[PDB]
C-alpha cells in the first residue's frame, strides 16, 4: 500500500 | 606463473553485471568495466566530476499501468542525487552513496537477496565502506572445492531507499539492484563442473586482458592455493 511504501521509504533532506 | 593472479595485479578491470529490479521484475542489465568502478544513478544529471562510470537507472513509462508504485519508483530515483558508487580497490570492494537515498546491502545468492538474516550492512556517506574481501571468498572457494562447504557467494545486492526487506518479499521493494562481479561468478562455476571427473575446464576470468584458461581439477585447485596465499588476512 502507499503507506506501507511511505513506511519503509528512506530518503534524508537536503 | 599463477594466471589467477592477474585478478589482484594493480590496475586490473573487472567486470561488473549491474542489474536493475523494479518491484521485483527486471528492468536494466548492463556489464561495466571501468578504472572507477560504477555509478548508479537516476541521470536527473548531473556532475560530472564524480567518480565512476555512470549506470543509468531507467526511467519507468508514464503508463496508467502500475502507476501507483512507479511512481514511488520515479520518486526513489530522483533523489538518487550523485548515487550508488561501488568500485574496487586491491582485493576489496568498497561502496559509497553519494545522494539522499539510504541504501542497505547483502552479500547473497545469485537469485534471492534476502535469505532472512537481514542486511550486512548499511551504505556509508561522506566515506567508503567495504562491502566485499575476495580474501575469505577463495578461501570458501577451496573449501567448496574440497566438498566441504556451501559455494561462497559473490552477488552484492543493494536496496535503495528503503529498509532492507528482513522478512519481507524482496519484490516489493521499489528498486533492487544487484552487482555480480563475473570472474567470481566464474570462479564458482569452474569449480562446479571441476568436481565433477577431473579432465579439463574452460574458465573466462572477464578481467581486462585475460585470457580464457584451459585447467585440470588439480591444476585449478593448486594455482587457487597459490593465490590465498599471497593475499592479505587478519
Amino acid at each position: 500500500s502507499p503507506a506501507s511504501l511511505a513506511s519503509n521509504l528512506e530518503i534524508s533532506q537536503s | 606463473e599463477n594466471p589467477l593472479k592477474r585478478l589482484l595485479v594493480p590496475g586490473e578491470e573487472w567486470e561488473f553485471e549491474v542489474t536493475a529490479f523494479y518491484r521485483g521484475r527486471q528492468v536494466f542489465q548492463q556489464t561495466i568495466s571501468c578504472p572507477e568502478g560504477l555509478r548508479l544513478v537516476g541521470s536527473e544529471v548531473g556532475d560530472r566530476t564524480l567518480p565512476g562510470w555512470p549506470v543509468t537507472l531507467p526511467d519507468p513509462g508514464m503508463s496508467l499501468t502500475d502507476r501507483g508504485v512507479m511512481s514511488y519508483v520515479r520518486h526513489v530515483l530522483s533523489c538518487l542525487g550523485g548515487g550508488l558508487a561501488l568500485w574496487r580497490a586491491g582485493q576489496w570492494l568498497w561502496a559509497q552513496r553519494l545522494g539522499h537515498c539510504h541504501t542497505y546491502w547483502a552479500v547473497s545468492e545469485e537469485l534471492l537477496p534476502n535469505s532472512g538474516h537481514g542486511p550486512d550492512g548499511e551504505v556509508p556517506k561522506d566515506k567508503e565502506g567495504g562491502v566485499f574481501d575476495l580474501g575469505p571468498f577463495i578461501v570458501d572457494l577451496i573449501t567448496f572445492t574440497e566438498g566441504s562447504g556451501r559455494s561462497p557467494r559473490y552477488a552484492l545486492w543493494f536496496c535503495v531507499g528503503e529498509s532492507w526487506p528482513q522478512d519481507q518479499p524482496w519484490t516489493k521493494r521499489l528498486v533492487m539492484v544487484k552487482v555480480v562481479p563475473t570472474c567470481l561468478r566464474a570462479l564458482v562455476e569452474m569449480a562446479r563442473v571441476g568436481g565433477a571427473s577431473s579432465l579439463e575446464n574452460t574458465v573466462d576470468l572477464h578481467i581486462s586482458n585475460s585470457h580464457p584458461l584451459s585447467l585440470t581439477s588439480d591444476q585449478y585447485k593448486a594455482y587457487l592455493q597459490d593465490l590465498v596465499e599471497g593475499m592479505d588476512f587478519q
